[PDB]
């Protein structure tokens, strides 16, 4: 403060998870993969762990890269 | 019969806690201060409990 | 080695006690609600302004050690607790000094910087740490049992309007101890001091209590009563010793006023109990004479003496110096008799057939006590007899129960 | 009254000021004797709370082997018990004598400080530490004894080196007598208000004690107190409450009080100096005293405050008459004349009432009539109380 | 100070020209000597109690380096309104007070 005067003086309802996705046992029987995705997988996404995706098309595969360990 | 046996154990530690004095109170004063005089050992002031 | 050297003069506590402290606001005059008060007033006001700006910024930038529930809060942790009380015996320096515990054991210890030197006094009740028995704070000792003994502290109901025929010892007794504090300034634009002492005496019941009472009622001051008898003690030099703490706590209540009722008493009555004979009521006699007038200043300490035995009393105590004013209660005459009568009857039902003249030569020594008596029976009788109007009977009666058998 | 609305809103805010400034100031509360805020040097005191360690204070008893290089001192240490200690690295042995007191430690109880002798508090009390507001000026017609009081209680204090030059020994003792209000105490009371020595004021009645040999007691530490300074004086007013003459009525009259008398007697003059203490003892009954209290080299002085004469009233009556508002033609020696053997107490007390009959008259200027009225109320009206006429027989 | 002494109350400007003159003629080392203080004094002393007659005095107190400067200003303006209680005078003065320093810079 200043001297003394004188007298005088929205959060959203879903969020997408990349590959590999952290995902909890009870995000399993919520987690769905979006429809129009060009994959599909094999045992239903709630099942959990490893799943292969099946391939609808087959353009350009856009993998993801592997991170080197630390 | 288990809270018995629990306490018949914790009394044990207990009863090796010193015991209190007993005095007499002068008068209270502020802060929470009360001058009380311990029966051998004269006046004190002394803090109050919380409780 | 050295002895250390105080640097602190005497070894007495301050004299002045229960100030405004921090608070002496000076006396801006005058009291008139005018500009230059406005104006006072307003300095008063800045310099405030800038006392609180100027401690707001050193503890805005004091150590968090430092600050004003820090050093308090440390301050506790410093003391410790329990705080043992002990008394002062000598002050060695102005940072040490020896005190004793409640168990007899001397310890020379050293004062802390937070404790008030001031009131540091040999005698006095100090408080201690525990562990280390440094002095950390000196106990305000509670009001003594014999402190509330002689205080009245409700002013007596009796007023000057209830005393019937002492005008003139009315008059007196206010000038002496009802003027000099009223209006002060009546004495000095004339010079003196007032009158120091003042003595009532005359026949039993001729209303020297009274007119006490009337002083006590009207009194801004602290009203300290004793009677003579409570001066003989049950042993040697107590006698003393409580002429002694009378006058202390009346100093210490200043303005006050003393009254020893019944002062004759201490010497025309005598006890086995009081160990001393006569020779120890005059060493009492002696330590009253020194409260009254002696070697130490006496304070705003003003002293009223009633005894209806004038001439048993040592004349060397009542003394002009010690009682300067002797006021003599003379038996009510004709006028005042009535007057007396009238101020009893006052709240009484009186029948028709019931006349205060007859009543006035019920005796020729008749007192005010008589006739307060006479009248007090008179109702008693109608009390018995489950009636609120006295009669004539009833009086009649009554003169021959206080005044006969 | 067109500032009273604004003299309350400055009051209200300056009270709310020093509220606010006490706050962070602090030193609210005292009950438990705290010095205010701005004296704490917290960081002293701790290093106070450790670096300096508490001392049990111990008398020291008897020096075992003080010859060789291991002395051993046995202590008393009060109520608690008996320790045969050696004296600490920091004390010299020879700072520590036999029956002193000491400073010891709750460890092993070593000597760490020589202490002073142990002095009862109410004996300490009885020292003068406020001077009076009584000098000289303030006392009439006792010039003669004035003198007298000053060259044995004032001048050898002040001007020590006329004496010693000529080999000489002043008087170490005045008796101040006479009649209640004759003076004894005014001229006391002036004595202490010009001295620069230490004054101790002791009233006869505070020797008088519950127990036996108390009185003797406080006598022995009031001289022994006033021993530890290089001047002292002591003032006995009303020495005859303990100083009367001894006698044997059969049964144990007066026998304690006597014994008090005895030590005091002792301390003047006995087979130990006093020392520099000049005594001054008031009474107004003289003839009661001890024949060996009143005898050169306890008593050497006998001042005596006789009744004062003519010219004495006189000048009573300017002193007391300085600050009145009197008339132009007071006849102040006429007043004398009218109270022929009358007090000096008596003559302010007519100054006193001289007022008061203009006071009671709305009067501010008080006449020679009030003072005529004020002797006949006073000397004349009031001389069935008076005291001289009993005392005079005593002095 | 003598020369202010001879001159004090009066806002001699001859004296006051020379006291600046010695000012800052002289170095910046010999102005930590303590017997340098005198002379903002005797420049203070002789325009006592004058109050408003010191900025131009003031003015050419900025040139003096520092902290002599924070000294002499300081001497100056308090001689200036001695005896005259304004309450704004010793608001600054304060506010100088309420700034600490870990002597040589708190000189003033
Ligand atoms: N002059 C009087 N006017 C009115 N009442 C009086 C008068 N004198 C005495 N009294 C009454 O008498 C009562 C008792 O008398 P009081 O206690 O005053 O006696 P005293 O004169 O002090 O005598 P003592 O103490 O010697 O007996 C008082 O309470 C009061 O009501
Ligand atoms: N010589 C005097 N000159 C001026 N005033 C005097 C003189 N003598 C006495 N007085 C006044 O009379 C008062 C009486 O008190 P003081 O102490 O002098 O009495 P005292 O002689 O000690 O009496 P007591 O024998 O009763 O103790 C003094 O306080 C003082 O005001
Ligand atoms: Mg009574
Ligand atoms: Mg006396």
């Amino acid at each position: 403060v200043s001297t003394a005067v004188l007298s005088i003086t929205p959060e959203p309802n879903f969020q997408l998870l990349d590959n590999p996705a952290r995902v909890m046992p009870a995000q399993l029987k919520v987690l769905t993969m979006p429809e129009t995705c060009r994959y599909q997988p094999f045992k239903p996404l709630s099942i959990g762990g490893i799943i292969i995706l099946k391939d609808t098309s087959e353009d350009i595969e856009e993998l993801v890269e592997p991170v080197a360990a630390h | 019969l288990n809270a018995k046996v629990r306490l018949l154990r914790e009394e044990l530690q207990l009863l090796q806690e010193q015991g209190s004095y007993v005095g007499e109170v002068v008068r209270a004063m502020d802060k929470k201060k009360v001058l009380v005089k311990v029966h051998p050992e004269g006046k004190f002031v002394v803090d109050v409990d919380k409780n | 080695y050295e002895p250390p050297v105080p640097t602190r003069v005497g070894k007495k506590k301050k004299k002045t006690k229960g100030p405004d402290a921090a608070s002496k606001l000076p006396l801006v005059t005058p009291h008139t609600q005018c500009r230059l008060k406005l104006l006072k007033l307003e300095r008063i006001k800045d310099y405030l302004l800038m006392e609180e700006e100027f401690i707001r910024n050193q503890e805005q930038m004091k150590p968090l050690e430092e600050k004003q529930e820090e050093e308090r809060s440390k301050v506790d942790d410093l003391r410790g607790t329990p705080m043992s009380v002990g008394t002062l015996e000598e002050i060695i320096d102005d940072n040490h000094a020896i005190v004793s515990t409640s168990v007899g054991s001397e310890h020379y210890v050293s004062i802390l910087s937070f404790v008030d030197k001031d009131l540091l006094e040999p005698g006095c009740s100090v408080l201690l740490n525990h562990k280390v028995h440094a002095v950390i704070g000196v106990l305000m000792d509670d009001t003594d049992p014999l402190v509330t003994v002689m205080k009245v502290e409700k002013a007596p109901q009796e007023t000057y309007a209830d005393i019937g025929g002492l005008d003139n010892q009315i008059q007196e007794i206010k000038e002496s101890v009802e003027l000099p504090l009223t209006h002060p300034e009546y004495y000095e634009e004339m010079g003196i001091k007032p009158p120091k002492g003042v003595i009532l005496y005359g026949p039993p019941g001729t209303g020297k209590t009274l007119l006490a009472k009337a002083v006590a009622n009207q009194t801004s001051a602290t009203f300290l009563r004793v009677v003579g008898s409570e001066l003989i003690q049950k042993y040697l030099g107590d006698g003393p010793k409580l002429v002694r703490e009378l006058f202390r706590v009346a100093e210490e209540h200043a303005p006050s006023i003393v009254f020893i009722d019944e002062i004759d008493a201490i010497g025309t009555k005598r006890y086995d109990s009081n160990s001393g004979g006569e020779r120890e009521i005059q060493r009492t006699m002696l330590e009253l004479l020194n409260q009254l007038d002696g070697f130490d200043s006496r304070g705003d300490v003003k002293v009223i003496m009633a005894t209806n035995r004038i001439e048993t009393l040592d004349p060397a105590l009542i003394r002009p110096g010690r009682i300067d004013r002797k006021i003599e209660f003379p038996l009510p005459d004709e006028k005042t008799k009535k007057r007396i009568f009238q101020i009893h009857t006052s709240r009484m039902t009186l029948a028709d057939d019931v006349t205060l003249d007859d009543l006035i030569m019920a005796k020729d020594d008749l007192s005010g006590a008589d006739i307060k008596a006479i009248c007090t029976e008179a109702g008693l009788m109608a009390l018995r007899e489950r009636r609120m109007k006295v009669t004539n009977e009833d009086f009649k009666k009554s003169k021959e129960n206080v005044l006969y058998k | 009254s067109t500032y009273s609305r604004q003299i309350k809103q400055v009051e209200d805010d300056i009270q709310q000021l020093l509220k606010k400034i006490n706050e962070l100031t602090g030193i609210k509360e005292s009950d438990t004797g705290l010095a205010p805020p701005a004296l704490w040097d917290l960081a002293a005191d701790k290093q106070t709370l450790q670096s300096e360690q508490p001392l049990q204070v111990a008398r020291c008893t008897k020096i075992i082997n003080a010859d060789s290089e291991d002395p051993k001192y046995i202590i008393n240490v009060k109520q608690f018990a008996k320790f045969v200690v050696d004296l600490s690295d920091q004390v010299a042995p020879t700072d520590i004598e036999e029956g002193m007191r000491v400073g010891v430690d709750r460890n092993k109880y070593q000597i760490h400080i020589p202490l002073p002798p142990k002095i009862d508090p109410t004996v300490t009390m009885m020292q003068v530490e406020e001077k009076p507001d009584v000098t000289y000026s303030d006392v009439g017609g006792c010039k003669e004894q004035i003198e007298k009081l000053r060259e044995v209680v004032e001048t050898p204090l002040l001007h020590p080196e006329r004496f010693v030059n000529l080999g000489i020994e002043p008087p170490k003792g005045v008796l101040l007598f006479g009649p209640p209000g004759t003076g004894k105490t005014l001229c006391a009371r002036a004595v202490a208000n010009r001295t620069d020595a230490c004054f101790i004021r002791v009233i006869g009645s505070e020797l008088v004690q519950k127990y036996v040999g108390e009185g003797a007691r406080m006598v022995r530490e009031l001289f022994e107190m006033a021993r530890t300074k290089k001047a002292c004086l002591i003032f006995f007013d009303e020495i005859d409450a303990i100083g009367g003459a001894r006698f044997d009525d059969g049964a144990g009259g007066d026998n304690e009080v006597q014994r008090t008398m005895l030590e005091l007697i002792n301390q003047l003059d006995g087979f130990d100096p006093r020392g520099n203490i000049k005594v001054l003892m008031a009474t107004n009954r003289p003839d009661t005293l001890d024949p060996a209290l009143m005898r050169p080299g306890r008593l050497d002085r006998k001042i005596e405050f006789s009744l004062p004469d003519l010219e004495g009233r006189t000048h009573i009556f300017k002193i007391h008459a300085r600050s009145m508002s009197v008339e132009r033609d007071i006849r102040f020696e006429l007043l004398a004349r009218l109270c022929p053997n009358s007090t000096g107490a008596e003559i302010r007390s007519v100054c006193t009432e001289a007022g008061m009959f203009a006071i009671r008259a709305r009067r501010k200027i008080a006449t020679e009539k009030d003072f005529l009225e004020a002797v006949n109320k006073v000397i004349k009206s009031y001389a069935k109380f008076s005291a001289t006429p009993r005392y005079m027989t005593y002095n | 100070l003598a020369c202010g002494m001879i001159a004090v109350g009066s806002c001699n400007g001859d004296v006051t020209s020379t006291i600046l003159q010695t000012i800052m003629e002289k170095s910046e080392t010999e102005l930590k000597d303590t017997y340098a203080r005198w002379l903002p004094l005797g420049l203070g002393l002789n325009h006592l109690g004058k109050g408003e007659a010191i900025e131009a005095i003031l003015a050419a107190l900025e040139v003096v380096s520092e902290p002599f400067r924070s000294f002499a200003n300081t001497l100056v303006d308090v001689c200036a309104y001695a005896g005259s209680g304004n309450v704004l005078k010793v608001q600054q003065l304060l506010h100088i007070c309420s700034e600490h320093f870990d002597a040589d810079m708190g000189a003033h």
